[PDB]
């Protein structure tokens, strides 16, 4: 669980600044994570290990991971920086706890698409593919962070590069299967026991580590996002 | 080599705390040196005997130039116990704390120890730690608190040229290194130069926990010093504190003889127990 | 889950050329990738270990190069009679079993280990479902308790599959078939080392053997010995 | 990893907040402590092991597993206070000319006892026979080098991990933490906790001719009168901060209301105004 402004406010010209509070057990033995997402495109990561920044991020961004809670700094905010942010965290339980999102509105190559949505039958659902293009699937892990319509982020399942211990959600444990394959960039992801509480897009993210966010506490992050489907069961 | 004997006056007194004090007159209850009393008086002219460490020492260190340039500390030394050698050669009083069965002899380079184990702790302060008739007196007041080492020191030119012997006068010493290394040490030896190509006699007393009371003077040094143990007259200054006392008749401690010996006597028990003649049997039961 | 041909038949002995696509990496590490000629009846035989330095046998199979990213294990100019299956191992990635390959036929014509040091089993002959049978492969030869020993089973059409790691002393790592059903249990340190049932699932009818090396992370050993299996015969 | 460093570290202020920017980590997990609050505790000594293992072996390196490293090369007992900090080194640590350089000690006879080294180079002995020396069939090289390349994914290239064990037996720490200060206000009721011993008080400017070796002050009472500066070796005079009494002077809740107030020890400058003795 991690406690984050619901929808803060910011004028032109100054600096803001968004914070996530967490305990111990995620943010006090791991690294905070701030993703950016713009209303109405994919997701994209922000800020990664408190500390370094991505090549497309420019400075106007920056981190701190002053005790049990990481701070945001936008020096000179603009009208492009109208947009959500995200805090994500790895907590020692096993899981991807992500944070709840932050409107700041101020009112002055490689692809990685995938599909398998559509709505289906109640109960049972069908399998969630993913592809991309030449970007060395074996030495970088993937996971799957669906987004509701409207609602915020939340972490489904991971798969790291090596192929081997895979971790789910609290919710999604034992009725979700990922896997992988020996041909091309691809992931396979079957869902069973359907609620009808799945209307979301399900982003085949894409990571930068080897291993499972469990061991390297320090590198793990996500990098450029993908354009999922919109899969709405609605019963 | 017959150990003679000495007299300790008015020397072995040292700063308790590191506390500034003026014009007051303070009491404090320490491992202290006991005013005239029996302080070996151990010639260099050789002898290095491995004297005990119960609780501190008053290690005398007269020399000319470089007699005396070092003493080490244990309680096994045979490689089972941590040692501590404090040797004072030129520009380096580099100490170590490591575990090794140096010799039976060090005389004094490497010839001090024979071989190396693993150094939990050593010290690399830069700092050494050490006419017709102005020779140099040096006296370092050593203890076994569990804290740290409790390293004193006091360096001073002497006027007369008398026989070797502790001359008449007080002197406080101050700290100078606190080693936190913890080891038990029950024993110590002398490490003296040899330089063979009288001389030097070195004294070693034994502290004593005792009461004081120290005269503190206007710019913080202590100028004398009184034992609540060594006079009927100083226990007036002790239970009143003041260095000059008045006339009249004072109280003190109060006297009472401790017994030697211990009484037990029970009553006569004439029957004990017929369990003997139950447990006897060639056939006690099934 | 590995990639090989089913079957390999054309031109016999002259391009044949079999290998194991499916990897899309360097290998992992240890750049060794094993052949097992798996032979209908007697235990499987050693091939070659690494892509080059082939064991004392046969020296008309070698050159086993790692073209682009499958060894190439060069089979041409062996011979025009052989009825066998070749097996290749890959994927030497940190505890990942089923290291195997499909069954692939390179059946050139079609129509036309012993005295090393020990073989033997238990022969469980009728096996009740479920309950709990020891088999055994007592070796009066090479330590039964210091060198890395392994079990891998293999049923009729289906290839061969790592089942069970055990290392010198201190791991009881077990194969993702039985997740946790499957306890190996050391025997006496000098008289053999035995398994363990564990109440099966339907699915241990595979006939079983006891190697004496590792596969995957596989060590010269002197010699690659094996040893004739058994069928169990579940009766579910 | 069959001969790794034991660095005994002490007698410093561990700054573990400088090693979050030294190099760029992949590791940084402590099982016993937070890193926050890690600089608020003192230590005896902190035991360095470093090591070169795979990417893929990073996980066995915990308190408590099984492996090819892990049992064979360097275990952790279960109650390890430190943290596993490690990273990938493959820019210097890997050239395309034969890296027959480490190795991992793929053959044992047991697991070794935790946080031990076993430098040891003789031949594998399989039993059963009386190795002298020999390498076929029965006894080989207990070793076995890497295969590190350039050329290569990670998961298998160099990651170098270091582990810092604490313990604290008894003997005094010496290794705490990095202290911090603040800036010397001038005489003000103010608080001050001037190395350890702490109070409130007014601190002002002392002609005190302390000893060289002296950093405390008393009085006839057991309270601290004057304090030099750990860090800058200027003595301070501490007086109590202004209190007193309050007295109220009524002529008579009979005749008028207007009463008189009396600060006792008050200097009319630090509560008409009229100033007596
Ligand atoms: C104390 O120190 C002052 C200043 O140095 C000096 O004038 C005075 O003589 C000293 N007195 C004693 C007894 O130390
Ligand atoms: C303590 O550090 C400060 C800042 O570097 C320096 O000015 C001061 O002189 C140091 N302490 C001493 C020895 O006075
Ligand atoms: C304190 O009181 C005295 C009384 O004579 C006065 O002269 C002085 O200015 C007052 N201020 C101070 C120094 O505290």
């Amino acid at each position: 669980v991690l406690t984050q402004p619901p929808s803060a406010s910011g004028t032109p010209g100054q600096r803001v600044t968004i914070s996530c509070s967490g305990s111990s057990s995620n943010i006090g033995s791991n690294t905070v994570n701030w993703y950016q997402q713009l209303p109405g495109t994919a997701p994209k990561l922000l800020i990664y290990s408190n500390n370094q920044r991505p090549s497309g991020v420019p400075d106007r961004f920056s981190g701190s991971k002053s005790g049990t809670s990481a701070s945001l700094a936008i020096s000179g905010l603009q009208s492009e920086d109208e947009a959500d942010y995200y805090c994500a965290a790895w907590d020692d339980s096993l899981n991807w706890v992500f944070g709840g999102g932050t409107k700041l509105t101020v009112l002055g190559e490689v692809q990685l698409v995938e599909s398998g949505g559509g709505v289906v039958q109640p109960g049972g659902s069908l399998r969630l593919s993913c592809a991309a293009s030449g970007f060395r699937f074996d030495d970088h892990a993937m996971h799957w962070v669906r987004q509701a319509p409207g609602k915020g982020l939340e972490w489904v399942s991971v798969i790291s590069g090596d192929g081997g211990s895979t971790y789910y959600a609290d919710s999604v444990k034992g009725r979700f299967s990922i896997s992988r394959d020996d041909s091309k960039n691809s992931l396979y992801l079957q869902m069973n026991s359907l609620r009808t509480e799945d209307t979301a897009l399900y982003y085949c993210a894409k990571d930068r580590s080897y291993g499972p966010p469990d061991v390297f506490n320090y590198e793990y992050g996500m990098d450029v996002w993908g354009q999922g489907t919109t899969v709405t069961v609605s019963s | 080599l017959p150990p003679a004997y000495t007299n300790s006056f008015t020397r072995g007194v040292y700063y308790p705390d590191k506390v500034f004090r003026s014009s007051v007159l303070h009491s404090t209850q320490d491992l202290f040196l006991p005013f005239f009393s029996n302080v070996t008086w151990f010639h260099v002219i050789f002898d290095n005997p491995v004297l005990p460490f119960n609780d501190g020492v008053y290690f005398a260190s007269i020399e000319k130039s470089n007699i005396i340039r070092g003493w080490i500390f244990g309680t096994t030394l045979d490689s089972k116990t941590q040692s501590l050698l404090i040797v004072n050669n030129a520009t380096n009083v580099v100490i170590k704390v490591c575990e090794f069965q140096f010799c039976n002899d060090p005389f004094l380079e490497f010839r001090v120890y024979s071989s190396a184990n693993n150094c939990t702790f050593e010290y690399v302060s830069q700092p050494f730690l050490m006419q017709g008739n102005f020779k140099n007196l040096r006296e370092f007041v050593f203890k076994n608190i569990d804290g740290y080492f409790k390293i004193y020191s006091k360096h001073t030119p002497i006027i007369v040229r008398e026989p070797e012997d502790l001359p008449q006068g007080f002197s406080a010493l101050e700290p100078l290194v606190d080693l936190p290394i913890g080891i038990n040490i029950t024993r110590f030896q002398t490490l003296l130069a040899l330089h063979r190509s009288g001389a030097a006699a070195y004294y070693v007393g034994y502290l004593q926990p005792r009461t004081f009371l120290l005269k503190y003077n206007e710019n913080g040094t202590i100028t004398d010093a009184v034992d609540c143990a060594l006079d009927p007259l100083s226990e007036t200054k002790c239970t009143l504190k003041s260095f000059t006392v008045e006339k009249g008749i004072y109280q003190t401690s109060n006297f009472r003889v401790q017994p030697t010996e211990s009484i037990v006597r029970f009553p006569n028990i004439t029957n004990l127990c017929p369990f003997d003649e139950v447990f006897n049997a060639t056939r006690f039961a099934s | 889950v590995l990639t090989q041909p089913p079957s390999a038949s054309g031109s016999p002995g002259q391009s044949v050329t079999i290998s194991c696509t499916g990897t899309s990496s360097d290998f992992g590490g240890y750049n060794s990738v094993s052949w097992y000629q798996q032979h209908p009846g007697k235990a499987p035989k050693l091939m070659i270990y690494e892509v080059s330095k082939r064991p004392s046998g046969v020296p008309d199979r070698f050159s086993g190069s790692k073209s682009g990213n499958t060894a190439s294990l060069t089979v041409s100019g062996l011979q025009a009679e052989d009825e066998a299956d070749y097996y290749c191992s890959s994927y030497a990635g940190s505890n990942n079993f089923d290291v195997f390959g499909t069954g692939t036929k390179v059946t050139v014509l079609g129509g036309g280990g012993g005295s090393e040091v020990q073989l033997v089993e238990s022969g469980g002959g009728l096996i009740q479902p479920g309950g709990s049978l020891r088999l055994s492969c007592a070796a009066s030869g090479f330590t039964v308790s210091s060198n890395y020993m392994s079990w891998v089973r293999q049923a009729p059409g289906k290839g061969l599959e790592w089942v069970s790691v055990i290392y010198s002393g201190g791991s009881t790592y077990y194969a993702d078939s039985v997740k946790g059903r499957f306890t190996i249990s050391r025997d006496n340190s000098e008289n053999t080392l035995y398994l363990q049932m564990n109440s099966l699932r339907a699915e241990d009818t595979a006939v079983y053997y006891c190697a004496r090396g590792e596969i995957q992370p596989y060590y010269y050993y002197g010699m690659d010995v094996w040893g004739q299996g058994t069928t169990v015969t579940v009766s579910s | 990893v069959y001969a790794w460093n034991r660095k005994r570290i002490s007698n410093c202020v561990a700054d573990y907040s400088v090693l979050y920017n030294l190099a760029p980590f992949f590791t940084f997990k402590c099982y016993g402590v937070s890193p926050t609050k890690l600089n608020d505790l003192c230590f005896t000594n902190v035991y360095a092991d470093s090591f070169v293992i795979r990417g893929d072996e990073v996980r066995q390196i915990a308190p408590g597993q099984t492996g090819n490293i892990a049992d064979y090369n360097y275990k952790l007992p279960d109650d390890f206070t430190g943290c596993v900090i490690a990273w990938n080194s493959n820019k210097l640590d890997s050239k395309v000319s034969g890296n027959y350089n480490y190795l991992y000690r793929l053959f044992r006879k047991s697991n070794l006892k935790p946080f031990e080294r076993d430098i040891s180079t003789e031949i594998y002995q399989a039993g059963n026979k009386p190795c002298n020396g020999v390498a076929g069939f029965n006894c080989y090289f207990p070793l076995r080098s890497y295969s590190f390349r350039p050329t290569y994914g990670v998961g298998h290239q160099p990651y170098r991990v270091v582990v810092l064990s604490f313990e604290l037996l008894h003997a005094p720490a010496t290794v705490c933490g990095p202290k911090k200060s603040t800036n010397l206000v001038k005489n003000k009721c103010v608080n001050f906790n001037f190395n350890g011993l702490k109070g409130t008080g007014v601190l002002t400017e002392s002609n005190k001719k302390f000893l060289p070796f002296q950093q405390f002050g008393r009085d006839i009472a057991d309270t601290t009168d004057a304090v030099r500066d750990p860090q800058t070796l200027e003595i301070l005079d501490i007086t109590p901060c202004s209190f007193g009494g309050v007295s109220v002077i009524t002529p008579g809740t009979n005749t008028s209301n207007q009463v008189a107030v009396l600060y006792q020890g008050v200097n009319c400058t630090e509560v008409n105004v009229f100033q007596t003795r």
